[PDB]
RNA sequence: AUACUAAAAUUAAUAAUUAUAGGUUUUAUAUAUUAUUUAUAA
RNA sequence: AUAUAUUUAUUAAUAUAUUAUCUAUAUUAGUUUAUAUUUUAAUUAUUAUCAUAGUAGAU
RNA sequence: UGACUGUUCGUCAAUUAAAAUGUUACGUGAGUUGGGUUAAAUACGAUGUGAAUCAGUAUGGUUCCUAUCUGCUGAAGGAAA
RNA sequence: AUAAUUGAGGUCCCGCAUGAAUGACGUAAUGAUACAACAACUGUCUCCCCUUUAAGCUAAGUGAAAUUGAAAUCGUAGUGA
RNA sequence: UGCUGACAUGAGUAACGAAAAAAAGGUAUAAACCUUUUCACCUAAAACAUAAGGUUUAACUAUAAAAGUACGGCCCCUAAUUAAAUUGAAUAUAAAUAUAUUUAAGAUGGGAUAAUCUAUAUUAAUAUUUAUCUUAAAAUAUAUAAUUAUAUUAUAUAUUAUAUAUUUAUAUAAUAUAAACUAAUAAAGAUCAGGAAAAUUAAUGUAUACCGUAAUGUAGACCGACUCAGGUAUGUAAGUAGAGAAUAUGAAGGUGAAUUAGAUAAUUAAAGGGAAGGAACUCGGCAAAGAUAGCUCAUAAGUUAGUCAAUAAAGAGUAAUAAGAACAAAGUUGUACAACUGUUUACU
């Protein structure tokens, strides 16, 4: 069937699995949070 | 013809200027699921009741 | 089904400006309006003369505007407190500027 | 099915409805502006409708009139503003053309519209009433308005009338009474001269209109050979 | 489906005239009732008082102060910290709310100007800032005193 | 021009960046403002930043109210009274004789 | 006659001759009731 | 029912024009229908649109 | 011209005066079809310890193009007549 | 079985190279599976014809693509990476 | 087939993306915007309310109004599940960390009061899914307390007249169409045996927090590169007719489109009809054509006994005897493979 519509939005899932606390509350999540910060990125997380 | 002063296609959107951009902006009250609750630091008074109400302290 | 070599300046020009059919023709069928007095196309009608007569019809067979009795009896103060001013959007504001995308016909030159 | 009439790039149902709407709108108003192709077809159906009414008015066979009255109804939408159309047609439109053998409508070409270069033409009913019960100019009779304006133009410019203006006036005068033609021309004169901000002298205009109509109604056929031909009719030896 | 073999359904039962309950309503609306033009509400029926508290949101009952009416900058100066030190708590309290009241008036004028006219005169904004300076100077004096 | 921005401070980072443009690239913006203003509120003097705007009266060598003699201009040798500061181009607005 | 072209017919309104398309009239075709009948008077 | 002329005495009637053939309650909760109740809430004639050109017979 | 076969071929039936032999990229897929042939799936016989394989068998199974030049079919304009 | 059948069904068996849970054999029903036969039906065909709509064509507005060493870009025979 | 920028050719060519429009006036500025009328399309939707989503795109800056009584979130409670959290020494492990127990979080779920409108706080004491069958009786029609047939099996609130505390409530008795449909107990068939968690009185008390609310939401306002014929959850979805949410019309609503106007060449696509043949076509009946009820009867061989076969083919009853909407409805047989319903190669 037709494809391309893989991203079906949902604020709950988007925030729960890519949000700031979804990464600030884990070792691996924190590591990528600080890596983006060191690179100088404005938007640390979702 | 949504805009009578634009007879031909010039790339103009149906509304707004750009269809894309940043999505990592902080959440606000008007947007989210029906179970979302942002708040406006405008209520620190009282205690929610067990049934689902409020009691002003 | 694709061009095998870039078409040179010569071939392109003689293909488009070469034949007599592709080039537009002089307008020789112009006459003098019996009424307007100005130029007009043959076997046609003078748009200005037609336009002004249509104007005469419009002003002599126009329907009176419906102005309800209630409104004209309101003072300026009651109109303001009851029908306040409102702001228009970009689309609405642009639509009212009809002189930027609508333009009237041009009066034809006079023939002697 | 091929060659009977224009298809107008529409199906049979859509095409038929368009023509009926156009003919009915031509009746409700007096002159309408539309594309040349639409105007010609609307002219055809409109003329046939009037002829049916004339035959119904004139006929003495009850069956003939009964079925004609029905056929006219089939080619109209009697709703909205045209609810009273049939009575209007039988009382006003039909009696205007009782003595005219065809040609109840005329199509005059206008300049194409700039948007798409679509040819445009005006469809109007011949012999439309210039005046009204309210003594005010109403819609219709575009040709008559233009003809009078040309007469005004010649008068204001101090030049003789062109043979074509006189010929067109002659065509208008054939089916119209002398007094009625004089009265309507005078009314158009007053309205136009007012619009162009020109002096309007009642007595002078009356004399000029009398002079014009006398020329129109005069019977002077022999005008000799205008041009000395380079060819001569010689009997065959 | 409605085939050609279908037969009309029997008519619904009808209650005999001798058993039909009379309706609880016999009379109804009036059939001589005509449509009248709407009647607008009129302010001539009102008595909006001249002492109405909302008038404190305006300056001398004016829609928007003009240049001449606004206090000029040369003639004015915000309080100084030493000056506030010679003031009692009640007086400083009184000054605070007087500052706030005019702050509301100026805010109303700024918003009207910057949301309708769009001008960047910001004369009202500067006046509000000067009041804001005094307000925090009052706050500093109280803390130092305590 | 209804934006409700004056009532809040949203986009602090973007506003700071726009208002703290690199000094090397000011000529980029100076051209923009100049080409987009009428001639009757534009001066041919460069602007001054808050850090380059004189505040002390010492730097303001001539406070308004004292006669001055104008050099280097079409009004050479004129005598005039400075009437007001400018606070944007860091200049003096002179009277009719100027 | 024809994709657009091109070809061909008419553009008469006068001292006399000329119908290109639409409309109108006549005749005819088609459709389908009609002698139990259509128009008239005596 | 409204409006304009005439008759009669602003009532009633004739002529003309325009408008409409509604609505509301009861039959045990909701919807549809039916009947009774309230009002003035009509029958005929000829059309029209949709259903593959709705479909068949002709042409 | 038919029946059989993916078939060109070939056998057969009924006709004709005859049902000739070749070349044209065993003419012709930017003209059509695609039954055989081959790729992914599957099974049978044989080979191999197997993974898999077959001058084997069987069912199923994706192509596209708006024509610049040459050439050709029709129709025009310019021209030196 | 057809006018005629390399296809289908029944039967015979030097089974190149079947065979019993890599199950053997015969059924009823089921199957958008594959092959074959009969009745009706038809534009599949003999043999194509007429009609309707959207394109194709013309006029107005907007306006891509693969491709492109440079081109002043004919036929035949011969020659030649 | 070098990287980046600018500009050419294809070329003013293909295309402008399911489509009905017309006149008059705003406006001697309109095919494209607004209004009026006519016509048409969608109408168990292209309508009305919503959920999620989203550059607020809305009828807009003077802008989306909640104590609760069908108003949701918020709050109490938990499921699946999650947790740098808790347990000389909980257990294990090169680190990271994993495991078990607690605690906390987590809706897609549960949470008394209510138009005769209602009161949530503090203190003290003690329910998987599924049907309403048969008999009976009342009442009715033909017949004679017996018999045949028949709507009904239970509630939903109005009127009249009586008895109780005294015109507020209850009770009694009588009257009052049919077809669907709704929530509540009732009764009962099968195995596939059908969630978790958070008390009553007595007194006192309630000045009612915060957030959501526009419009689009079978789409020009979300996911699809596009104002993309694709994907997207829920409830009504007028009537007429029907077994039906099928099919036909359409009351009301919405709507008729960033392409228009002419002739419709050859040719292409989607449809209608076609004489005489009727598979001769073709690898191959691919495609197309073919329906003599849709209700009630009747219905063979074989067979695993299952109207499996079977909606059997042919056939009959109901006006049809020349036809006249749409939808449902498209034969029989032999063989190979597999018991059957199902799953598979998103995109050969
Ligand atoms: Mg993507
Ligand atoms: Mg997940
Ligand atoms: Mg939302
Ligand atoms: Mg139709
Ligand atoms: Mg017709
Ligand atoms: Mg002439
Ligand atoms: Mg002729
Ligand atoms: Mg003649
Ligand atoms: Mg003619
Ligand atoms: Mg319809
Ligand atoms: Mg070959
Ligand atoms: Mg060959
Ligand atoms: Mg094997
Ligand atoms: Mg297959
Ligand atoms: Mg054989
Ligand atoms: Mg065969
Ligand atoms: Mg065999
Ligand atoms: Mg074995
Ligand atoms: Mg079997
Ligand atoms: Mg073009
Ligand atoms: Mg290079
Ligand atoms: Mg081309
Ligand atoms: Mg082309
Ligand atoms: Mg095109
Ligand atoms: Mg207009
Ligand atoms: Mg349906
Ligand atoms: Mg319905
Ligand atoms: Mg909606
Ligand atoms: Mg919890
Ligand atoms: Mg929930
Ligand atoms: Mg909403
Ligand atoms: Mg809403
Ligand atoms: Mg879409
Ligand atoms: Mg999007
Ligand atoms: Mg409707
Ligand atoms: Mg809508
Ligand atoms: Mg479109
Ligand atoms: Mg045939
Ligand atoms: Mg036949
Ligand atoms: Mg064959
Ligand atoms: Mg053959
Ligand atoms: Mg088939
Ligand atoms: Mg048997
Ligand atoms: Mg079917
Ligand atoms: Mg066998
Ligand atoms: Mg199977
Ligand atoms: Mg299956
Ligand atoms: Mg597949």
């Amino acid at each position: 069937k037709s494809r391309g519509n893989t991203y079906q939005p949902s604020t709950l899932k988007r925030k729960r699995t890519f949000g700031f606390l979804a990464r600030a509350k884990s070792k691996q999540g924190s590591k990528i949070l600080k890596r983006r910060k060191l690179k100088g990125r404005w938007f640390l997380s979702h | 013809l949504t805009r009578p002063w634009k007879k031909y296609r010039d790339g103009e959107l149906f509304y707004g200027l750009s269809k894309v951009g940043n999505k990592r902006v902080p959440l606000t009250t008007k947007q989210g699921n029906k179970t979302m609750y942002k708040g406006t630091r405008a209520s620190g008074i009282g205690r929610h009741t067990k049934f689902g109400g409020y009691v002003i302290n | 089904a694709v061009p095998k070599k870039k078409v040179s300046h010569q071939k392109k020009r003689q293909k488009l400006y070469g034949p007599g059919k592709k080039q537009l023709k002089m307008i020789h069928h112009l006459n003098k309006c019996p009424s307007c007095g100005h130029y007009k196309r043959a076997n046609t009608l003078c748009m200005y003369c037609v336009g002004q007569i249509s104007h005469i019809w419009k002003t002599h067979t126009a329907k009176e505007e419906i102005k309800p009795r209630q409104e004209e009896e309101l003072s300026e103060l009651d109109q303001r407190v009851l029908y306040p001013g409102r702001r228009d959007t970009k689309y609405t504001k642009d639509l009212k500027d009809k002189d930027n995308y609508l333009e009237r016909r041009v009066r034809t030159l006079k023939k002697d | 099915t091929v060659g009977i009439a224009r298809k107008l790039s529409r199906d049979k149902a859509h095409r038929d409805a368009l023509l009926k709407n156009l003919a009915c709108q031509l009746f409700q108003h007096e002159s309408i502006v539309s594309t040349h192709a639409k105007c010609k077809e609307a002219s055809r159906v409109a003329e046939r409708i009037i002829t049916w009414t004339k035959r119904a008015i004139t006929t003495s066979n009850s069956v003939a009139q009964a079925e004609l009255k029905s056929q006219i109804q089939s080619q109209l939408f009697l709703a909205g503003d045209n609810r009273k159309l049939m009575k209007r047609l039988f009382s006003e439109i039909a009696p205007r053309y009782l003595e005219r053998p065809g040609g109840y409508t005329r199509v005059l070409r206008l300049e194409p519209r700039a948007n798409d270069s679509a040819p445009q033409s005006v469809l109007e009913l011949v012999d439309s009433p210039v005046m009204s019960e309210s003594h005010t100019v109403n819609r219709g009779n575009l040709k008559m308005w233009l003809l009078v304006k040309s007469v005004i133009n010649d008068d204001a410019n101090q030049l003789p009338h062109n043979p074509l203006t006189l010929q067109n006036l002659h065509k208008v005068a054939k089916f119209k009474a002398e007094a009625q033609l004089h009265g309507e021309i005078m009314l158009i004169k007053q309205v136009l001269l007012k619009e162009m901000s020109l002096p309007y002298d009642e007595a002078l205009e009356n004399e000029r209109t009398q002079a014009l109509l006398k020329e129109v109604y005069s019977s002077s056929l022999p005008k000799k050979t205008k041009k000395p031909s380079s060819y001569v009719m010689v009997p065959r030896p | 489906a409605r085939t050609k073999f279908t037969k009309p359904k029997p008519k619904q039962p009808v209650l005999p005239k001798d058993k039909i309950r009379p309706p609880t309503q016999l009379t109804h609306h009036s059939n001589n009732l005509r449509i009248t033009e709407p009647i607008p509400p009129t302010t001539s029926n009102l008595r909006c008082p001249d002492d109405h508290p909302l008038w404190q949101f305006f300056s001398n009952k004016k829609f928007i102060r003009s240049a001449d009416d606004l206090p000029p900058s040369s003639h004015i100066r915000p309080w100084s910290i030493p000056e506030l030190r010679h003031k009692s708590f009640n007086d400083l309290h009184s000054l605070w709310y007087n500052c706030l009241r005019e702050q509301n008036v100026l805010a109303r004028e700024n918003h009207l100007l910057k949301n309708i006219v769009g001008s960047t005169h910001d004369e009202f904004s500067e006046l509000s800032n000067s009041i804001r300076t005094t307000m925090w100077q009052i706050r500093h004096v109280l803390n130092e005193r305590e | 021009s209804g934006s409700y921005q004056h009532l809040s401070n949203v986009g602090s980072r973007v506003m700071k960046r726009l208002g703290n443009r690199p000094k090397n690239f000011l000529p980029h913006s100076e051209k923009f403002i100049k080409k987009s203003t009428p001639e009757f509120m534009k001066s041919d003097l460069k602007e001054v930043d808050e850090k380059t705007s004189f505040k002390s009266e010492k730097e303001w060598k001539f406070i308004p109210g004292d006669r001055v003699v104008v050099m280097s201009g079409a009004s050479k040798g004129n005598i005039a009274v400075i009437k007001s500061f400018d606070k944007r181009t860091n200049s003096f607005i002179l009277d009719e004789n100027g």
